[PDB]
């Protein structure tokens, strides 16, 4: 066949129920396929569908409808651990497979109580950075680049304290410059207005 | 009862140099398929072998070969690199091909990057970062940073280790590097990851912290010729100790 | 269970002596495949015979066509020998004009 | 249009006589071969002009991949049913598969296997499942029906692939397939021959006093001329002690025809 379709990236709560849709357009039709790959790992079988319908497996379903060309992927009660990528794949009429370019779906934590604060790290003796840690925020925050080309900012990453049942956001900036201070590293970024910085 | 098993998992080339990657399954299966996945795009088939002893061209045969060896062993032959070539390869099997509705069953990817030249590659830079007093009294939790800077290409893995055991509870690192210098092609990286604690345990002077890193770089056969070290694979870390 | 070969000889068209034709033996109905034809005259083998590939049929038996070109004659006698493992001896249908 | 079908037949042999292929596998558009492939030329090869002109050659060179492993897997299914037959000797598998377009516009669907020319087993498309003929069949129908997606799968094939196959076939083989020779019908009992004809489907009979008379009537096979067209008869016996109007009928192609003796 010759296309198959679907969105770069997706973004829902965890809890929540999220479809992901994979339109195709191929010389003929012997099944569709999803797969799961977390980031720096390997595809895995999901999902198969060749006639119309839905079919249901575990907190997943795939539906298909063949004479729209049509199928999504259904995850319900979002956990973190499905964020990963979904790759939609359809086999044609020489049962060769063609293989959508993916969906990232990235699952927004439910943060129980936001204590926003920028931190400074402690400096190592073995290095001239300067660190500073934003971090206990909701997961409407959206951390933003760093408009200064000698200061590093990542973005935010979701911890797990397993044992707390305890999860929390952050994101690290850092930098060598005298001009830096943790009280204006996140400049750039949308803040909380309640957001704690700690007296240095 | 591997599955797939494909190596190398990280490889530098310079261009001109050849390559064989190497995959094997021991599933019984009568079919494998090398793939190729880049960024924007779906997988595309460079090679596959539908049984023992037939082996045929996929979508991207171009600059490649391949050899089924026996029923579990597909190699992929890179005779002359290219940088058009930086990719990660994936090897997969299935029972059979054409076949009804059987799945593939992948292998755990190899990450080539291929360059003009190898003066561009460097190891990480590893430091270790105590966490702040205030985020202990204000949360009794306390966070660890760790950065991994200036290394290039990125071929990274990043560890915590406490009390000389790896730990993944409590630990987040960053899916992706950071371009150090975003607007260059061959920029360097970094990338940062935190592990946090309870304070107690962090307040206990003999629990022992570590950040390590290994870097997939240089072999004893590829040829250096720069003033600084010779960036080969090894192992960079940094360490804490708890404080009372 | 093994099926004996349906062996039948015809001309291509109506046969008019000192016309040319075809001689076709038609071979069918039998399993396993493995068989053997020739096509005779005066009771001996014809060696210029062409044949199809052999064919399926949906009751899995096979059949297969052979055939020769010829012409004719009122003295001439023509003929199609079959053996295949059902048969003890091989089977000789003489052409019916 | 007239019904038209398309079939794909596999052969397997577990110890075959010297240079004779143990896997030989062939499609069929009605009575026409349109491809060929078997264990000695290891190649998949159109069987009509009309199918080599219509296909590049990457077609032929990924269906040659794809019988390559078929083969392999034909073995292994053959070595398994002999194995559990506890049969020595060669022995012969055989699989089927193909769908009709009716004249009406609807479609049929088949798909089965036969162990040394017999029924082995036989896919219901409708039910999703097998029909096992004995115990080595049944086996092989619990392992076959375990995974649901493999019925859905050959449902699919053989109602909508199948289909989209034969319709595309016969546009590539118009000029031949949907032609139409009509016969040249004679009598000289009395026999009724027909000549000439194509498509081979054709209706002889005879009735006597405008009454068919059917297990009186002896009918000849229709039978390959060589050049394309096909060639039957039909005969019946001469009542010497009464008067009796013999009449042949023919029916071919929508046109009927009735010769009087
Ligand atoms: C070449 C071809 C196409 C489709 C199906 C078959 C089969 O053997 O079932 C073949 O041979």
């Amino acid at each position: 066949g010759q296309n198959i379709d679907q969105p770069t990236e997706m973004t829902a709560t965890e809890g929540a129920i999220v479809q992901i849709n994979c339109t195709y357009q191929t010389s003929g039709f012997n099944g569709l396929f999803w797969y799961q790959q977390h980031a720096g790992e390997a595809p895995t079988f999901l999902s198969y569908n060749v006639l119309d319908g839905l079919e249901e497996k575990g907190r997943f379903s795939s539906f298909l409808s063949r004479s729209k060309g049509y199928s999504y992927l259904l995850l319900k009660e979002l956990q973190m651990k499905d964020s990963a990528s979904y790759l939609c794949a359809v086999k044609d009429s020489n049962y060769q497979l063609i293989w959508g370019a993916g969906t990232k779906l990235i699952i927004k934590p439910d943060i129980q109580n936001p204590d926003p604060a920028v931190y400074q790290l402690r400096d190592s003796k073995s290095s001239d950075k300067s660190v500073c840690l934003f971090t206990d925020f909701d997961s409407q925050t959206n951390v933003s680049q760093s408009k200064d080309s000698d200061v590093y900012i990542t973005d935010k990453c979701v911890l797990d304290m397993r044992s707390m049942d305890f999860k929390s956001n952050s994101a690290v900036a850092w930098s060598n410059k005298s001009d830096f201070a943790c009280a204006n590293a996140f400049n750039n970024s949308i803040i909380p207005e309640d957001t704690f910085f700690p007296s240095p | 009862n591997a599955g797939v098993t494909q190596t190398p998992k990280f490889q530098v080339l310079k261009t001109g140099q050849s390559m064989t990657l190497q995959c094997a399954q021991d599933m019984n299966h009568n079919s494998m398929y090398w793939y190729r996945q880049d960024p924007g795009m779906g997988l595309r088939l460079i090679y596959y072998s539908a049984s023992e002893g037939t082996t045929d061209k996929g979508e991207v045969p171009n600059g490649y070969n391949v050899s089924r060896l026996n029923k579990r062993e597909f190699s992929l032959r890179l005779e002359s690199a290219a940088p058009s070539q930086t990719s990660v390869y994936f090897c997969a099997s299935s029972v059979w091909t054409g076949e009804g509705s059987g799945e593939l069953f992948f292998g755990e990817g190899s990450r080539l990057t291929v360059l003009e030249d190898l003066k561009n590659v460097f190891p990480p830079e590893v430091a270790v970062f105590e966490p702040s007093e205030a985020e202990i009294s204000h949360t009794q939790k306390a966070t660890l940073v760790c950065l991994a800077t200036g290394f290039y290409p990125d071929h990274v893995e990043l560890s915590w280790w406490v009390n000389g055991k790896e730990v993944h509870s409590g630990v987040c690192t960053d899916p992706q590097p950071l371009k150090e210098q975003p607007a260059l092609n061959d920029s360097r990286y970094a990338l940062s990851s935190r592990l946090r604690v309870s304070a107690t345990f962090w307040q206990n002077p003999r629990n022992h912290f570590r950040c390590q890193v290994q870097f997939y770089g240089l072999s004893e056969n590829d040829e250096w010729t720069q003033d600084r070290a010779k960036p080969v694979t090894q192992i960079v870390s940094a360490e804490a100790w708890g404080r009372a | 269970i093994q099926r004996t070969p349906k062996i039948q000889v015809y001309s291509r068209h109506p046969a008019e002596n000192g016309k040319s034709n075809f001689l076709n033996c038609y071979v069918s109905g039998f399993h396993p495949s493995d068989i053997e034809v020739d096509l005779l005259k005066n009771g001996e083998r014809i060696e210029k015979v062409e044949h199809s590939d052999l064919s399926f049929s949906k009751d899995w038996s096979f059949y297969l066509l052979y055939y020769t070109e010829f012409t004719p004659t009122e003295k001439d006698e023509y003929a199609c020998r079959v053996n295949h493992v059902t048969l003890s001896q091989p089977k000789i249908v003489k052409w019916d004009r | 249009m007239r019904t038209h079908s398309l079939r794909y037949f596999r052969l397997g042999v577990s110890d075959p006589i010297h240079g004779v292929p143990e896997f030989i596998s062939v499609g069929y558009v009605d009575s026409h071969p349109i491809t060929t492939y078997d264990s000695v030329t290891r190649q998949k090869e159109p069987r009509a002009p009309w199918m080599a002109e219509n296909l590049a050659p990457d077609h032929w060179e990924r269906y040659t991949q794809l019988l390559r492993g078929w083969q392999q897997m034909f073995k292994v299914e053959l070595k398994r049913l002999q194995r559990h037959y506890n049969h020595s000797g060669s022995h012969t598998y055989q699989r089927m598969i193909g769908c009709e377009l009716l004249e009406d516009g609807s479609t049929t669907g088949f798909l089965q296997y036969a162990y040394d020319g017999q029924d082995f087993l036989i896919f219901n498309k409708d039910t999703l499942s097998w029909l096992a003929v004995d115990n080595v069949a049944h086996t092989i129908k619990q392992a076959w029906e375990a995974n649901q997606h493999e019925l859905l799968y050959q449902k699919n094939w053989l109602e909508e692939e199948c289909i989209a196959w034969l319709k595309r076939f016969l546009e590539y083989g118009k000029d031949t397939l949907q032609r139409t020779e009509p016969p040249l019908v004679r009598v000289n009992a009395l026999f009724c021959k027909a000549h000439g004809f194509y498509p081979p489907e054709i209706y002889m009979t005879w009735m006597k006093n405008g009454e068919e008379i059917v297990q009186e009537i002896d009918y000849g096979d229709i039978l390959p001329s060589g050049d394309g067209t096909y060639q039957a008869w039909a005969s019946i016996e001469l009542d010497p002690q009464s008067s009796n109007l013999y009449s042949c009928h023919v029916e071919h192609s929508g046109v009927h025809m009735v010769l009087q003796v």
